């Protein structure tokens, strides 16, 4: 019951990722992004951030978007407020300010028993995407899916891996999870 | 006018005081309407060698100045360094200490740095363990921070 605890580890050296998972086959010249712990969302190293310097040069809107996604706010006004050395301050807000409580957030949904669970059996990715977009105003980014193909027996290594924007003919499974961008809290 | 000078009669004198008789926080400093004063931004550590701030306050307390012409002095910097330094400063009237850091903006707003007459940026930190172009980081950063700050008219 202690092997089902979801934990994420931060590594100083990216070559130690070989020691995290036992069922995988190690290899000395494999990149970090291709290992099994990274493909499952368990390990993270700052080295993968070294590529953020080049993209910000080639695309000037990338850093703004990534900060908006992974920070949940932090407008330049808040940076100015924090720059005064008095620390975070505030209280009861005017209704005009409280209009900032409706921005979209990243969430995870399941195809098990929800209103859109009918796509778990025999459903395809495109149908689920268009249905969610039209009905609930939800945009789907990708899938988070069990590693073992025989999910009926659910092999002891109950690990999942991530697929980014699968094609329109991708077949779905009842045990798959979907990354979504939800709105209106 | 019961004015107390030195034995030589060339400097203003006050009886010895403990440090806490002059220590202040931001609320107390902002309560006192400091204006036309002198602000000493001291970038000192706890074990840094002494500068001798007496030599900076001694000329400002000469006896040829009327007591109402004396310019108040406020020192913003480390506190342990000021514990060490206070032994030579306790006899100068109209002197205040605000513990903290000069790079913080709340201190500079409390001190009323926009109404002052002079802001002296001094650094007591040890010198020349690194590149010679990186020995005045604190002074340049403080000068730019004070220049870029904006107050209310
Ligand atoms: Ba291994």
């Amino acid at each position: 019951a202690g092997a089902n605890v979801p934990l994420i580890t931060e590594l100083a050296n990216d070559s130690n990722v070989q020691f995290l998972d036992q069922d995988d086959d190690d290899d000395p010249d494999t990149e970090l992004y291709m290992t099994q712990p990274f493909a499952c969302g368990t390990a993270f190293a700052v080295s993968v951030l070294d590529s953020l310097m080049s993209t910000s040069y080639f695309n000037d809107n990338a850093l703004t978007l990534i900060r908006t996604l992974i920070t949940g706010g932090a407008t330049p006004e808040l940076e100015q407020i924090l720059a005064e050395g008095a620390g975070m301050r505030g209280g009861y807000c005017s209704p005009a300010v409280l209009a900032n409580r409706d921005r979209c957030r990243v969430a995870q949904i399941s195809l098990f028993d929800g209103p859109l669970a009918q796509f778990g059996q025999g459903g395809h990715y495109g149908e689920l995407f268009v249905y969610a977009l039209r009905h609930f105003g939800i945009l789907c980014i990708g899938l988070y899916r069990f590693r073992d193909t025989n999910e009926s027996v659910r092999s002891p290594s109950s690990k999942r891996y991530v697929i980014t924007n699968p094609p329109e003919d991708f077949p779905l499974l009842p045990t798959d999870q979907v990354y979504v961008l939800t709105y209106k809290q | 006018e019961p004015r107390k000078f030195d034995s030589t009669g060339m400097f203003h004198w006050c009886p010895d005081r403990p440090l806490n008789d002059c220590l202040q926080d931001r609320s107390q400093a902002s309560a006192s309407g400091l204006r036309n004063h002198v602000v000493v931004c001291l970038f000192a550590d706890a074990a840094s060698p002494l500068i001798g701030l007496r030599n900076l306050v001694m000329p400002l307390r000469a006896s040829n100045f009327h007591y109402h012409e004396l310019k108040p002095t406020i020192i913003v910097g480390n506190l342990d360094y000021l514990h060490r330094e206070w032994k030579t400063l306790q006899n100068f009237p109209k002197l205040s200490i605000l513990p903290g850091s000069p790079l913080n903006r709340a201190n500079l707003r409390a001190v009323n740095i926009n109404l002052c007459d002079m802001c002296v940026i001094v650094s007591a930190k040890d010198r020349n363990m690194e590149d010679p172009n990186l020995v005045d980081k604190e002074a340049i950063l403080c000068s730019l921070n004070i220049k870029a700050m904006t107050f209310d008219d």
